[PDB]
């Protein structure tokens, strides 16, 4: 039934201290409602009770307290969480970081509204993701690959091309209808107008959704900004059985706003000063994902992130490597060779992978071409590293022959056209002509059987 | 008094309660209008701090909040095998089936067993009216499994004497299948205790552990090896494997149940065990059956109240004493108790209390020890006697992929054994990822009169394996400041062979038909060759050396390269279609092959 | 891109009075009539005596033009051409000239790049630099 009784609007503002505003003599509080506040010019703003005790409401503010005053601030409690209109009528639409439009079209007309925490999805009903979405990017497709429905982010230092290798999986990412949700967070404009441009490039422009919070846009409002995604994400995928894919775009100034407002509220410090429950709230975005017993609907998430001075092992990369099936890591090493896309296959993995491939999703010898290209590029590696102390000299010919692997293997595999379509036969068979550099005996990762019926080609 | 206080105020996973005089610490109580479910954690006047197993946004000041007198508990009883349960017990599998949802709704309080199910019980024939019966005394058996024979048994709280005892035939959760009385007062009881997930379920000894926890990877089972009745903890960054050892040990090893326990864990993960486990298959006395007979899912996933991880660890050690004490060598897989330990640092946040390192608090080592320390090998309570085990496999996820992690600080103190998982193997995709610097295991001096008994040749293969894969290291640290020239023909043979044992013995690709699993007559075949070729290389060299018709590890690998191929090929060996008897005659053959090759060469 | 609803209309009834304004100063006499009709849609708005408050209220009613970026190219046109006819005073040109002009205007892709708003740029800072030149000879 809809919520009948009258909505109560208190001006007892009792405190104001960084982004919270604390009210007294509330009756009954309940704790996440959402209030908003008219600022005494008649500025509107919104926030959620974050704290109850007996009268006092502990409210943070989404559009910042400044201006926010003790006497004339008038507080309109909605009496309910922060529910969301959805319909399938936001695709094709572009909307600021709290979900108000942007496109200048009207206000989204509710098909339905639901809460923005989602729920949490029963592991009886979950389906485990398996069938292969080809990205068409060898680097992905052949070593890394996505099932329908998996959560994997791309890893990147910061000024890497990751927004163009985001944008060419929505110009080719497709299986073996299809629909969008994209969002980011504390963006530059200079990047907004190249994602909302690609997406008018590809022509997929009808069948996405854009959820824009800017850099200069409200810090708090990034908290809401990817969840305001998946909640139109579960109404896509779970209502309307949607094949959807997410995109949340640099989680670490999503990441950001929680390390703020946890320092704001003197929550207990994890590493680097990210609040204790990071581990939570990142779950609680990257959990919506995946099939649901007797929905066609099964959300894919690919997040984003610029790692902090390029360190994997720093808390945003690190926690979302827990919770994420595997990662795509994209590297300074090879974009300044021009290896576009940069995408190292070495630190990357998909978990998902194991049962995405072989008979019935892809050709046979793709999971033991996956892990002796793994083989070959590490030790690759590994002799490029002795090289670089004691010189071609020491590296046996076996050696020289892993060097020029890794080599030929960067200018051939990895490196393809932002444009260029790959299907996994062909990055398979670009895979083979690479392994067949060394003797089929050699191929120490490959089974007997597999090596008969495509080594010798 | 009243049966209810109210909501004074709330904090995410905390709520405050007035008018809770005369409540209990650790009480288990009842939140909000919808029943949210959750435990009393701190008293503060004639109020109450209470810390809530569901998601709290949408509870209001002035709630009601009623009281239970009971702590944390866990329904016992026929029913469990097989079923999914959330850190609160509930049954996902009836969740399912009651809502028809995708997701599990806030104030669900389905009975944690399913009481229209009638059971086939079998009571002991031994007892009748009258007897004498004590806490943990079988008095019937239910037959719920083909596998897995339930052995219901009396409440380790109750003792008396036989007031009734049911007849063979057809009973569920509610019908009265014994009564007891003790002091002139009658105790009535149908199949299904329940247990506070707080108390440590009593044995009649904690024995010394000597059975080795037979796992399907090679380089545990062999190198590192666990034992059924001991603790043990995986340590690892994202990505490391420690989730696939836990999926491994589950689905291949000699335990006779598994409780597996998805603390905090990524949700496609209890899809992939329902997906896998209910048509993966194990054989008894000729009958194929579905492993999932013998196992049961505690789930609580990332995403899922905070608090929950907490019952959901006490949920799935508690079920695990529970068929320990039927005499079965239980294993349970805590899948993370660093993403415990971090609800537990959630909880501490909220009460305002001071942190110790990285924000856990200072209980968290008392807490971790108080729970790993629940293994053992014990004589249960009771009178038909018993020898059930729980061995316990902590997956520690160490933030930042740093073991002066205080999980991993905490943990290493307590068990006994330490697989580290290196995320530089992981990142080559060597696999199962095991640290052998590193890791260790104390159940060495205990097993090896187990291997002694059935192995006799494995102590010293184990210690020279060890040695060749200690010496590459300090190879290592010489060859890249000189580079390998600077290497004697020993020293060749040494990284040779580490080689070897790494690449074909240590690495084992576990979703593969042949390395699935490992029998440990493949086990120790694969080593004896690689370590048989070793000394014999060695001994060449040593034999020749003292003369200019020196041998060279060069002069080897040229005469023997089909054999270091062969040696590379015993991996590939499939226990489907090839017996035991035919893989040891193949491994034979190579050592046949290895003695005459050499013998060519001396 | 974009405003607050209030801005955003705001901005609105600016760009209408603005171009009502531009015409009548370009042409006091409705001697531009094929221009006049290319506006009669904005200028009603203003050449009736409404209050701010009405035409804002038509504006968010949508009874009014209200899409900016065609009020801005529409806008830019007729500015353009005003200042054109200004930076010329003294030299009047032919009405059919200020039409045919218009036209090539309505037709542009974008004026802000086009050559046509590099001329007048130049002839600007040009006429600009004289209007408190002294007597001397590069002045004269
Ligand atoms: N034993 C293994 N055999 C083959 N592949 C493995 C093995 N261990 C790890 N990998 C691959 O790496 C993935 C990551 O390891 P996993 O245990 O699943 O994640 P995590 O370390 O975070 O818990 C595995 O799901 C699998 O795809």
């Amino acid at each position: 039934n809809y919520l009948s009784q009258p909505r109560l609007t208190y001006k007892t503002v009792s405190g104001v201290n960084g982004p919270l505003v604390i009210l007294d003599h509330v009756k009954f509080p309940r704790y996440a409602e959402i209030v908003h506040l008219t600022l005494p010019d008649g500025t509107k703003r919104s926030g959620q009770v974050l704290e109850v005790s007996g009268s006092k409401a502990v409210v943070q503010v989404f559009e910042g307290t400044s201006g926010i005053d003790a006497k004339k601030t008038s507080c309109e409690f909605t009496g309910d969480i922060l529910r969301t209109p959805v319909s399938e009528d936001m695709l094709g639409r572009v909307f600021n970081g709290s979900g108000k439009p942007i496109d200048r079209g009207p206000v989204v007309l509710a098909e339905d509204f639901l809460d923005i925490m989602g729920q949490p999805i029963n592991p009886q009903c979950r389906i485990y993701p398996e069938e292969m979405i080809q990205t068409g990017i060898s680097a992905i497709d052949g070593m890394n690959s996505i099932a329908r429905g998996q959560k994997i982010p791309i890893f990147s230092a910061a000024g890497l091309p990751h927004n163009e290798i985001a944008a060419q999986i929505c110009r080719q990412a497709g299986l073996v209808n299809f629909a969008i949700v994209f969002a980011a967070m504390g963006v530059n404009m200079e990047t907004a107008r190249f994602f909302k441009s690609d997406f008018e490039e590809n022509g997929s422009m009808d069948n996405v959704c854009l959820f824009l919070n800017l850099a200069n846009d409200p810090t708090i409002e990034r908290i809401i900004t990817p969840r305001l995604a998946l909640t139109t994400a579960e109404f896509l995928a779970y209502q309307c059985e949607k094949h959807v894919l997410v995109i949340l775009t640099d989680m670490s100034s999503y990441a950001e706003a929680l390390r703020e407002v946890s320092a704001a509220r003197e929550e207990v410090p994890g590493r680097r000063g990210f609040p204790g429950y990071m581990y939570t709230d990142l779950a609680t975005i990257y959990e919506r994902a995946g099939r649901v017993e007797g929905r066609n609907g099964s959300i894919t998430q690919i997040p984003i992130l610029t790692m902090p001075n390029d360190d994997i092992t720093h808390p945003i990369p690190d926690l979302t490597g827990y919770i994420t099936e595997g990662q795509i890591y994209v590297d300074r090493q090879l974009h300044n060779r021009q290896i576009y896309p940069p995408i190292n296959v070495l630190p990357s993995l998909s978990r998902l992978m194991k049962s995405a491939i072989g008979e019935g999703m892809t050709r046979k010898d793709h999971a033991d071409v996956s892990n002796q290209l793994y083989a070959c590029y590490a030790i690759g590696k590994d002799v490029q590293a002795m090289k670089a102390v004691v010189g071609e000299e020491a590296l046996t010919s076996d050696d020289l022959l892993y060097l020029e692997f890794l080599q030929k293997f960067e200018k051939n595999f990895i490196t393809q056209g932002p444009y260029e379509n790959r299907t996994v036969y062909e990055t398979l068979d670009i895979g083979w002509q690479l392994l067949r550099i060394f003797p089929k005996e050699m191929l120490k990762r490959i089974p007997q059987s597999t090596l008969s019926e495509f080594y010798p080609r | 008094e009243s049966t209810f206080g109210y909501v004074h105020g709330v904090s995410g996973p905390v709520v405050t309660a007035c008018d809770m005089a005369g409540a209990a610490m650790y009480e288990l109580v009842r939140v909000g209008h919808s029943e949210l479910v959750g435990e009393i954690i701190r008293l503060e006047g004639d109020m109450a701090t209470i810390q809530v197993y569901e998601e709290t946004s949408g509870v209001s000041v002035g709630d009601p909040v009623l009281r239970t007198g009971k702590p944390l508990s866990v329904e016992l009883g026929p029913g469990i095998m097989g079923a999914i349960f959330d850190g609160i017990q509930r049954p996902l599998s009836d969740i399912s089936s009651q809502t028809q949802s995708i997701y599990i709704p806030r104030g669900v309080n389905v009975s944690a067993l399913s009481r229209d199910i009638k059971w086939e019980f079998i009571p002991s024939k031994n007892l009748r009216v009258g007897s004498h019966i004590t806490g943990g005394d079988i008095y019937g058996i239910v037959n719920e499994n083909s596998l897995i024979k339930h052995k219901i048994m009396l409440p380790p709280r109750s003792r008396g004497s036989v007031t009734y005892i049911a007849p063979p035939g057809n009973y569920d959760a509610s019908d009265v299948v014994l009564e007891l009385e003790f002091e002139g007062v009658k105790e009535k009881l149908s199949m299904v205790q329940v247990w506070p997930v707080r108390q440590v379920r009593p044995v009649t000894e904690k024995l010394p552990a000597n059975h080795p926890l037979l796992t399907g990877q090679r380089v545990l089972d062999a190198l590192f090896p666990c034992v059924q009745g001991g603790t043990t903890a995986i340590p690892g960054a994202f990505g490391c494997g420690k989730t696939v050892i836990s999926q491994s040990l589950s689905k291949y090893s000699n335990s006779d149940v598994i409780i597996y326990v998805g603390c905090g864990e990524r949700g496609n993960e209890m899809s992939e065990v329902l997906r896998d486990f209910p048509e993966l298959t194990m054989e008894v006395d000729g009958k194929v059956e579905s492993i999932m007979k013998r196992t049961a899912l505690v789930a609580n996933t990332s995403n899922m109240p905070v608090a929950a991880r907490e019952a959901s660890i006490y949920t799935g050690i508690t079920l695990s004493e529970y068929f320990r004490d039927m005499g079965y060598h239980v294993s349970m897989m805590a899948d993370s108790t660093s993403r415990w330990a971090e609800a537990l640092r959630e909880i501490s946040g909220r009460l305002a209390e001071m942190p110790a390192d990285s924000g856990y608090p200072a209980y968290l080592g008392a807490r971790l020890a108080s729970f790993y320390e629940r293994a053992g090998r014990v004589k249960c309570l009771g009178n038909p006697e018993r020898e059930g085990s729980v061995s316990i496999v902590g997956a520690v996820s160490p933030p930042g992929g740093d073991f002066s992690d205080p999980v991993t600080s905490a943990t290493l103190g307590i068990v006994q054994v330490f697989w580290g998982l290196d995320k530089k193997l992981a990142q080559r995709k060597h696999f199962p990822s095991v640290n052998w610097l590193i890791s260790y295991s104390k159940y060495m001096r205990a097993l090896d009169e187990y291997y002694d008994k059935h192995f006799t040749e494995f102590v010293p293969l184990r210690t020279k394996a060890k040695e060749i894969l200690q010496e590459e290291e300090d190879l290592a640290e010489i060859v890249q400041l000189v580079g390998k020239a600077s290497l004697a023909e020993t020293d060749k043979i040494t990284l040779e062979v580490a080689k070897l044992i790494k690449d074909d013995f240590l690495q084992q690709n576990g979703y593969t038909p042949y390395d699935r699993f490992c029998p440990f007559y493949k086990t120790v075949g694969m080593l004896s060759n690689m370590i048989s070729f070793y000394d014999m290389a060695r001994r060449a060299v040593e034999t020749t050396a003292q003369s200019d018709n020196k041998i060279t590890w060069s002069i080897i690998r040229e005469h023997m390269g089909e054999i270091l191929y062969k040696l590379s090929s015993m991996k590939f060996k499939d226990p489907v279609k090839d017996g035991e008897a035919k893989i040891k005659a193949d491994y034979a053959q190579l050592l046949e092959d290895m003695q005459n090759a050499f013998r060519s060469l001396e | 891109g974009g405003l607050t609803s209030e801005q955003y209309h705001s901005q609105v009834v600016g760009k209408i009075g603005y171009i009502a304004r531009c015409m009548q100063t370009i042409d006091p006499e409705n001697n531009l009539k094929k221009i006049r009709e290319d506006y009669q849609d904005v200028l009603i708005w203003a050449e009736k005596n409404y209050r701010f408050e009405e035409i804002l209220e038509a504006s968010k009613s949508g009874k009014c033009p209200n899409d900016l970026d065609a009020l801005s190219r529409r806008s830019l046109i007729l500015q353009e051409l005003l200042r054109l006819v200004s930076s010329i005073s003294p030299f009047k040109m032919k009405l059919d000239l200020i039409e045919s002009q218009y036209e090539k205007m309505k037709q542009h892709v974008n004026l802000w790049k086009s050559d046509y708003h590099v001329k007048l740029n130049q002839l600007n800072q040009l006429t600009d630099y004289l209007k408190n030149a002294a007597p001397t000879p590069k002045n004269n």
